[PDB]
RNA sequence: ACCAUAGUAGGCCUAAAAGCAGCCAUCAAUUGAGAAAGCGUUAAAGCUCAACAAAUUCACCAACAUAAUCCCAAAAACUAAU
RNA sequence: CGAUGUUGGAUCAGGACACCCAAAUGGUGCAACCGCUAUUAAAGGUUCGUUUGUUCAACGAUUAAAGUCCUACGUGAUCUGAG
């Protein structure tokens, strides 16, 4: 058992990584790209 | 498989979900008279 | 055992009792691409010219 | 030929008395002689003190948690006094001297037997806090190249930010998280407690959001 | 050549080049300037 | 129009044939099968039964 | 196109410029409204290593690349050209675009081992003895991850490293 | 200390492009609830395990019909995390005395009152 | 040659084993279905 | 890439402080150059930056070795995958 | 704990490189020789004696060298019993 608060990274438990995975941040992606448009 | 089609469509997501394949009498006498009812 | 099935040739020599028996060959996997010089006059002038060079500049 | 443009004047600047940064003591005039245990809840979480400016216009603002102590006192007000310039800038501390004591045991002893003896003081310090607050007639370029030594030799990582500097990174954090294409977020499967994924979260995983794992925060987990 | 995990020029006359895989810092006029990313 | 790796998909291209096509064809094979039926030119027959 | 011509004769250089007739744009582009010219023929995410007829209108003769100041393309597109040409010439791609050496063609060598999807140099990537076991895995790296944008018709993406 | 989770009333509040969406009637809510438990209770919390037993759901895949008021919507708040909801459709209306023996329920969440005439 | 300290899903040092696509899209699919049942426990 | 002239060694202490151990002022000539932002001399001298005149792709941070019997399934960047 | 025989040596050594020599190089406050560091490379070697049971340790003579470790700080169904 660990605390709370350590400095190895404190390796997450699956469920909490699948969850982080899941709502990793998506940025909007325009269809068109804007440099080389009008 | 094909589960999510069949339920797209209606149907169970198993084919022995009150489908004909089950619902009816599998077999009766050459007479034509009916068979005894299933228990299930 | 299967593995004494297989018979693999480095180059395109095989013995004439094997060759004899051969039914069919297998289609390839992977398409080899063509070379530049392989590309045919007509198919490289249908291709079209996406860019045009200036004339001032040296190759 | 190119462009002449004006260059920005600071007349309403006015440096202090004693702009170079005050020496700490590594123990305070009153040691604490009684024990303390040793409250992590000072390290994890966002810094709730200290997060704004107050009279600098520049900082050294902290992306993570730990403890700055004595050692780590002594270097930064010796590199910032040799590299800063006492007519046009001045420097201030954020964080308070040394006061949580730190126990320890000698080698050989076994477990147990009663709480160690106080070894050093150290301050706890949150991710989002400044360290040091800088200002003068100056400009930013400078205050961040003789501040990033600092903010690596830091424990914790840290940046060597102004006003503009944080308030851009706030609005760019405030809108990917706005802006975000995913409907699924952290904050709202842990309030909305889907999946049953209570469970393997913590409590202050609600307040959190995702972003503070330990000490550890990652700017870029909206 | 000292072997180093973060390179910087040590003269105007330095530069950066990457060779064999690695990133190397050559300096003409000062040979002791001469630096290899590990 | 350029012909590059990705320019078409890697598959070639179907054409179905038009509807009403479709239902003639159908309806020529369904009565040839009726056809064959009536004159009893099978000879054996098996059958996939759910019992 | 212009070339350098040198002339001696005498213990006289005479060093002149010659300019030659170039091809020209195809007069109907699909997307005339676009700057960037591959961005304009709707080549986008479209152009890989096979893709040879592409690649070859924009390089040296002797397989240098081009200026993009001078070319015209987006950034992005010019770097991913520059990689699907690097990876093309060390396939073996591209035969007639080698500087012509009539004294190093006789030494002939080890015949050249067939690739593609090369993303390193040959002569700079060394073996991996110890290859990782199954958690921790030294994966070997294949293809550009700039060409990680271009369509897939089956949809499965493209696995850089294998 | 792992407890029960409070779920604030925000979660609750309808969208209106949620009805659009899940094919909900704006104006008029739906009259039964067919619930199916998808997870198991193990791994899961007693109280948890207990409120899945008192819903009567203790056989996996097995719709199950109740009524759509806050009492029960509390537990299946509770438990919303293993079930499947549904709203009950009667498109051929509630079945009579005379229909009990040849009703079904199709998987779409409808329920037929006349099935397999003859 | 490549140990794992102490037990392999029990240490400080545990195994590196990532997630999944098939992982995330079960969750996704989980997460859809307990919207939709949070959906109609609204009205 | 492109070049670097003028009051002047600006005024004080110091054997010397000439842009450069230090302190105070920080003006003014040529369209165009700071009592000088880095090297260098004991002090100089001398070598670079920014200022004009010549063009003008982009150019802020981010790369990091190792143990012992023998590495460790092989492999695969596109035929349609909720 | 219904036994995993416990230090040094004798014999046999296996392996790692974070290399002592032997090999190829870079920088030096490298003019040459002696030197100081930095990289790669482990197919091969790394002495003989006095005192101490000694591992270490000090000294004598050399060598191109008397390297650091793991191997149940190797090896007692091979040995030695000084502690
Ligand atoms: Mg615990
Ligand atoms: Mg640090
Ligand atoms: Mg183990
Ligand atoms: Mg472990
Ligand atoms: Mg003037
Ligand atoms: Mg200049
Ligand atoms: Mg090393
Ligand atoms: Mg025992
Ligand atoms: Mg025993
Ligand atoms: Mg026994
Ligand atoms: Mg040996
Ligand atoms: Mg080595
Ligand atoms: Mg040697
Ligand atoms: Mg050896
Ligand atoms: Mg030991
Ligand atoms: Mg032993
Ligand atoms: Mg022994
Ligand atoms: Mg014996
Ligand atoms: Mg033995
Ligand atoms: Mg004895
Ligand atoms: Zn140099
Ligand atoms: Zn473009």
């Amino acid at each position: 058992g660990s605390k709370a608060v350590t400095r190895h990274r404190r390796v997450m438990h699956f469920e909490r990584q699948k969850l982080m995975a899941v709502t990793e941040y998506i940025p909007p992606k325009p269809t068109i790209n804007p440099r080389c448009l009008p | 498989a094909g589960s999510q089609w069949r339920l797209q469509q209606g149907f169970a997501a198993n084919p022995s979900g009150y489908g004909p394949l089950t619902e009816l009498p599998d077999w009766s006498y050459a007479d034509g008279r009916p068979a005894p009812p299933m228990k299930g | 055992t299967m593995m004494q099935r297989l018979h693999l040739f480095p180059d395109e020599d095989i013995p004439e009792d094997i060759l004899k028996n051969l039914v069919e060959e297998l289609p390839q996997p992977r398409k080899v691409p063509r070379r530049l010089d392989e590309y045919t006059q007509e198919e490289i002038e249908a291709f079209p010219r996406v860019w045009s060079p200036p004339e001032d500049y040296r190759l | 030929f190119k462009t002449l443009l004006p260059v920005p004047t600071f007349e309403d600047v006015a440096i202090p008395e004693k702009p170079k940064l005050r020496f700490v003591e590594r123990v305070p005039l009153v040691p604490k002689v009684r024990r303390e245990r040793k409250n992590l809840s000072d390290i994890r979480g966002p810094s709730t003190e200290a997060t704004e400016f107050t009279e600098g216009r520049f900082a050294i603002l902290a992306l993570g948690g730990g403890y700055l102590h004595w050692g780590h006192f002594e270097m930064m007000r010796l590199t910032i006094n040799r590299s800063m310039d006492p007519k046009n800038m001045f420097a201030l501390w954020r964080v308070p001297a040394p006061f949580k004591p730190i126990t320890r045991k000698g080698m050989g002893q076994r477990m147990g037997g009663g709480k160690g003896a106080i070894d050093h003081y150290v301050t706890p310090v949150k991710a989002g806090r400044l360290i040091v607050e800088m200002g003068g007639r100056c400009e930013f370029k400078e205050v961040q190249g003789f501040l990033d030594l600092v903010a690596h030799k830091l424990p914790f990582p840290a940046k060597a930010v102004s006003r503009e500097t944080l308030e851009k990174m706030r609005k760019d954090q405030e809108e990917r998280e706005r802006n975000n294409q995913n409907p699924w977020t952290f904050e709202r499967i842990a309030t909305a407690n889907m999946l049953g994924i209570r469970k393997v979260l913590s409590p202050y995983d609600l307040t959190h959001k995702g972003r503070y794992w330990g000490k550890f925060y990652t700017p870029e987990r909206v | 050549f000292k072997t180093k995990g973060v390179l910087k020029k040590r003269c105007r006359d330095c530069y950066l080049v990457k060779r064999r895989g690695r990133w190397f810092i050559y300096c003409k006029t000062n040979p002791k300037h001469k630096q290899r990313q590990m | 129009v350029p012909k590059t790796s990705l320019g078409s998909p890697p598959w070639p291209d179907i054409v179905l044939p038009d509807p009403v096509e479709e239902t003639r064809h159908h309806a020529e094979v369904v009565g040839q099968v009726n056809e064959l039926i009536a004159a009893g030119r099978y000879g054996r027959l098996f059958a996939v039964v759910h019992f | 196109f212009r070339e350098v011509v040198e002339i001696l004769d005498g213990k006289t250089t005479i060093i002149e410029g010659r300019i030659t007739e170039t091809p020209q744009e195809s007069p109907n582009p699909p997307n005339p409204t676009g700057q960037c010219p591959i961005c304009r023929w709707n080549l986008k995410h479209k152009y890989n290593y096979e893709d040879v007829l592409l690649l070859s209108q924009f390089i040296r003769p002797h397989g240098g690349m081009l200026p993009r100041r001078i070319t015209g393309l987006c950034q992005e597109e010019h770097l991913k050209i520059e990689e699907c040409v690097k990876m093309a010439h060390r396939a073996g791609l591209l035969p007639n675009h080698r500087p012509k050496l009539p004294e190093g063609f006789v030494p002939k060598s080890k015949p050249r081992l067939n690739r593609y999807l090369t993303r390193w140099s040959p002569r700079s990537v060394k073996p991996i003895y110890n290859k990782g076991h199954r958690w921790n895995k030294v994966r070997m790296p294949v293809g550009s991850p700039l060409l990680k944008d271009n369509v897939s018709y089956s949809g499965r993406p493209l696995l850089l490293y294998h | 200390k792992f407890t029960r989770s409070r779920i604030p009333d925000k979660v609750f509040q309808p969208s209106p492009e949620d009805h659009e969406k899940y094919g909900g009637d704006p104006q008029y809510p739906h009259k039964l609830h067919i619930v199916t438990r998808i997870k198991s209770t193990k791994r899961r919390p007693y109280w948890e395990k207990d409120i899945i037993k008192m819903l009567g759901l203790e056989k996996a895949h097995t719709p199950q019909v109740h009524k759509n008021i806050p009492s029960v919507n509390a537990k299946l708040k509770v438990v919303k995390h293993l079930i499947r909801i549904k709203p009950l459709k009667l498109p051929q209306g509630l079945p009579t005395e005379e229909d009990m023996a040849n009703t079904c329920l199709k998987s779409n969440g409808e329920l037929v009152v006349r099935w397999l005439l003859n | 040659r490549n140990r794992i300290p102490g037990r392999q899903w029990i240490g400080k040092h545990r195994r590196p084993r990532p997630v999944s696509a098939q992982a995330k899209q079960n969750m996704i699919r989980r997460l859809e279905t307990e919207a939709e049942n949070q959906y109609w426990l609204s009205r």
